[PDB]
């Protein structure tokens, strides 16, 4: 998706896409709506 | 009577029911004490009725930092050709 | 830079009596770093305000010196005069709107980028841009800790002269039964013996049978009943959530208010779905978190209303205060600047590097994350 | 009233005639046996 | 009723007789393994409480049947403790309606006049109008306090504005009958000219909106026991009994 | 079975947002902040939540 946004392919990227240090440099992002990041999940007195 | 040879042995008999091995006028007054030990007792059980009703939280775990220094063998797992990777 | 005296944040104290930064170690043994700020002492309006040069550090002075350091700053930390976030009011000639307090400033030039808890907002964005969040923090909501939590029976003492009742009666029935086939107490003593366990002691027989019968009865029920009152207890829920129906109908017994017109202000106002109960807070709301905060432990506000960053380290600080409501409004923070600013980019690069890193994670821990 | 005191009590009532009867042939035996 | 079926052994019957049969069965085992009625009723009563102090191998065989008694007892009391936890007119088919001269206490109902209660009640109970045009309130705000402070004993209007009043009560004391007891259930409607070209939109606009779940999203966000009394007359009025057929003798 | 459990909430690692992604000097970026801050300000981010 960064890439197609990058080489005039696209205009806008509305898929669900973090915010990093190389993404934020060749595409400018909006704000984010969605709070998300670098979690675990797993399985299971 | 004896200081310790009955006034010991009914305090300690008079906090459980089951007391089959218990037996002039002041010792009738000191008998209502079985009523403060079933009321303590009564209330501790309601209070735990009451009540009776993973990892470290983060990176900084010493399981990631050692998956296989520990017994229990790691394999953690990723989606590729994303940003976890790069994080 | 201007900031705003906010207790998790921007610590605003006094300096020595020289006039500089006290020094002081955290629990790790880091030194803390400070920087002096110039904003007024004074609150009320009125008194003789003065410009002394406090003290000023916290969670965004951190960040603040990590910005200079990765992009040559010589910030001085002008805290803002008003001592307010402002949005949008009117004085005189009602006819325009104006920023006052730190967006107001930012905006008739004189300070600049903004280190502090002003989220973002729609209309705030309109005029300042702001830069990537470094902590989102939907506002919720602030009670008071309920207090810690029947000796006697609880109701319909009767019971009492019941079993007093039925002891003497029980009594003389075995006296009678005595005689047909022990004199003044005997029978209650072992009426008493009978109902707590002490071993103490054919009409007589069957009699006592059925009085030790019935007597267990008694204890049972009132232990039932003690057992059983676990289900109100009273400790009823607060608030939980904006969207409860106890939040429908406002009520003067149950007062509670936000701080001014910051975002929670401008949400509620641009929210217009419950005006009634919004209006509700407009008459009584106070100058400063802190004295809102303050006043919600002496119990003169019910409940309070701001930024989850604050509320929930206010609890942890001190064990008297308890939040309720998971999440509503998730509006991040940002680094208010102008328009004009060339930094945007670098300072948006700046705040992603540090969620990147664990500089966030360390401010957290040793700034947000107490007992 | 329902299954489960209704179970329990047949339980109960099997287990103690079962067990008045076993009591019965081992305390004839314990006799027997201590006086033969 | 008080420490009845109700409250507890609704039957009332399987329990007593469950009783009856475990008691013959440990007096016709004990006397099998002293007395018939001069010990083995002793026992089979002294054995539900911990406090035997008159208390003297064919014991250690029947005390098995104590397992079963605490047992019981331990059901009982968390039969007990679970089964406490938690309107009389319905409707005008009653009596009460029809003969309010039958109670002591005059019945003083409620109807706001010129409304569609009153012209309601005229077509079904004619005389009971008289009755109750004499009883009228101005508005619902004078009915609403008259029944907080008791001056109408009941009050009779639409049945959603009753149930709104109900669901924003002060104290929680205001109430309707039930639910499905209405005496007359209708709509409201829109009203609308006759032979105008815009009914056949209106319904129609209506049954989507009720469909699409708009109605229902539009109606949300706008609207010591009596035992223990019982239980000591019981014991008393039984330990009389036994005590007149023990002295009958 | 509701077996999966994450760490809690307030323990993500690197806590970042997902956004939207516009071309480099896009003249679309100020009308997308506007409608995103007030979607957000608004009570629509709430009900898709
Ligand atoms: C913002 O950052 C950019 C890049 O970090 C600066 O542009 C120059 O970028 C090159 C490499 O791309 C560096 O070698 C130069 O040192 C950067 N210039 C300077 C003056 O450091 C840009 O100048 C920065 N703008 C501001 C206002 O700090
Ligand atoms: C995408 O993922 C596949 C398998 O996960 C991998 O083989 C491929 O190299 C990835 N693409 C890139 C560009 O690395
Ligand atoms: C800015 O700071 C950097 C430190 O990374 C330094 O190398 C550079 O010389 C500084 N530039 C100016 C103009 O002070
Ligand atoms: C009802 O209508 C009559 C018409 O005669 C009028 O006299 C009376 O005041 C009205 N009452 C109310 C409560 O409107």
């Amino acid at each position: 998706m960064i890439g197609e946004v990058v080489y005039q392919r696209a205009v806008m990227a509305v898929g669900s896409l973090t915010i990093n240090e190389e993404r934020s440099e060749v595409v400018d992002f909006s704000v984010p709506f969605v709070e998300t990041g670098i979690s675990v999940m797993v399985s299971r007195s | 009577s004896f200081t310790i040879g009955k006034a010991i042995w009914l305090l300690w008999g008079l906090v459980f029911n089951n007391s089959v091995p218990v037996q002039t006028t002041s010792k009738i007054m000191v008998s209502v004490w079985a009523f403060f030990a079933v009321i303590f007792l009564a209330s501790y059980t309601a209070n735990l009725a009451a009540f009776m009703i993973d990892q470290v939280t983060g990176l900084s775990d010493k399981k990631f930092q050692r998956p296989h220094d520990y017994s229990p063998p790691f394999r953690f797992g990723t989606v590729p050709n994303g940003s976890t990777e790069r994080n | 830079i201007v900031t705003i005296h906010q207790e998790p944040f921007v610590y605003v104290k006094p300096t020595l009596s020289d006039g500089t930064c006290k020094e002081e170690f955290t629990v790790n043994g880091d030194p803390v770093k400070k920087v002096i700020c110039t904003g007024p002492n004074d609150t009320s309006p009125g008194s003789p305000r003065h410009t002394v040069p406090q003290c000023c550090y916290g969670f965004c002075i951190d960040l603040l010196i990590k910005l200079a350091r990765t992009m040559n700053f010589t910030y001085e930390v002008h805290l803002v005069a008003d001592g307010k976030f402002g949005t949008q009011e009117r004085v005189n000639n009602s006819n325009k709107k104006e920023w006052n307090g730190m967006m107001g400033e930012l905006l008739s030039g004189q300070a600049d980028m903004i280190v502090a808890p002003l989220t973002i907002n729609n209309e705030r964005a309109q005029y300042i841009e702001f830069s990537k969040p470094f902590k989102y923090q939907g506002l919720t909501i602030l009670v008071k800790k309920e207090i810690p939590r029947s000796f006697m029976q609880p109701f319909q003492s009767t019971l009492w002269l019941l079993v007093g009742l039925s002891v003497h009666v029980v009594a003389v029935m075995l006296y009678l039964l005595d005689r047909f086939s022990l004199t003044l107490s005997s029978a209650m003593w072992f009426s008493w013996g009978v109902l707590l366990n002490s071993g103490i002691g054919f009409s007589a027989r069957i009699l006592g049978m059925v009085w030790a019968g019935f007597a267990m009865i008694i204890v049972a029920s009132y232990t039932a009943n003690l057992a059983a009152f676990l289900v109100l207890d009273r400790p009823e829920e607060r608030i939980t959530g904006i969207n409860d129906p106890r939040l429908r109908n406002p009520s003067d017994k149950f007062i509670y208010a936000t701080v001014k017109q910051s975002s929670v202000d401008i949400y509620f106002r641009r929210q217009v779905e419950l005006s009634t109960m919004y209006r509700h807070m407009e008459k009584h709301n106070y100058e400063s978190a802190a004295e809102a905060i303050q006043a919600v432990r002496d119990n003169k506000l019910h409940a309070f209303i701001w930024d989850s960053a604050v509320l929930e380290f206010e609890a942890s600080q001190k064990c008297d205060l308890v939040t309720t409501g998971e999440l509503f409004f998730r509006s991040g923070f940002g680094i208010g600047m102008r328009k004009d600013s060339p930094w945007k980019q670098n300072v948006s690069l700046s705040i992603l590097k540090s969620h990147e890193n664990g500089f966030m994670e360390d401010l957290d821990k040793t700034w947000v994350r107490y007992q | 009233t329902f299954e489960n005191m209704a179970g329990v009590f047949m339980l109960v009532a099997g287990g103690i005639v079962a067990g008045i009867f076993l009591i019965f042939i081992e305390i004839a035996y314990k006799r027997h046996k201590d006086a033969r | 009723s008080a420490f009845l079926e109700p409250f507890s052994a609704s039957v009332w019957v399987m329990m007593f007789v469950m009783l009856l049969i475990v008691s013959a069965i440990a007096v016709f085992v004990f006397e099998y393994f002293s007395f018939t009625i001069g010990k083995a009723i002793w026992l089979l009563w002294g054995l539900v409480f911990n406090n035997s102090v008159p208390v003297q191998t064919s014991k250690i065989m029947v005390s098995v049947w104590a397992f079963f008694a605490v047992i019981f007892l331990a059901s009982y009391t968390a039969n007990l403790a679970a089964f406490m936890i938690q309107d009389q007119v319905t409707g005008l088919s009653d009596k009460k309606f029809q003969r309010p001269h039958d109670y002591s206490p005059p019945f003083r109902f409620g109807t706001v006049p010129n409304g569609s209660t009153e012209r309601n009640i005229r077509n079904n109970y004619p005389y009971m109008h008289q009755y109750m045009t004499k009883f009228n309130q101005k508005g619902v705000e004078d009915a609403l306090v008259s029944l907080k402070t008791g001056k109408l004993d009941a009050f009779i209007y639409d049945a959603a504005v009753l149930n709104y009043k109900a669901g924003r009560d002060e104290g929680c004391k205001l109430v309707t009958i039930g639910s499905g007891y209405i005496f007359a259930t209708t709509g409201y409607g829109i009203a609308l000219q006759k032979g105008s070209p815009w009914k056949r939109q209106i319904d129609l606009a209506l049954l989507q909106f009720v469909g699409d779940g708009e109605m229902e999203e539009l109606e949300t966000l706008w609207l010591l026991d009596i035992d223990n009394m019982a239980g000591v007359f019981y014991m008393l009025a039984a330990a009389m009994a036994l005590s007149l057929i023990t002295f009958i003798w």
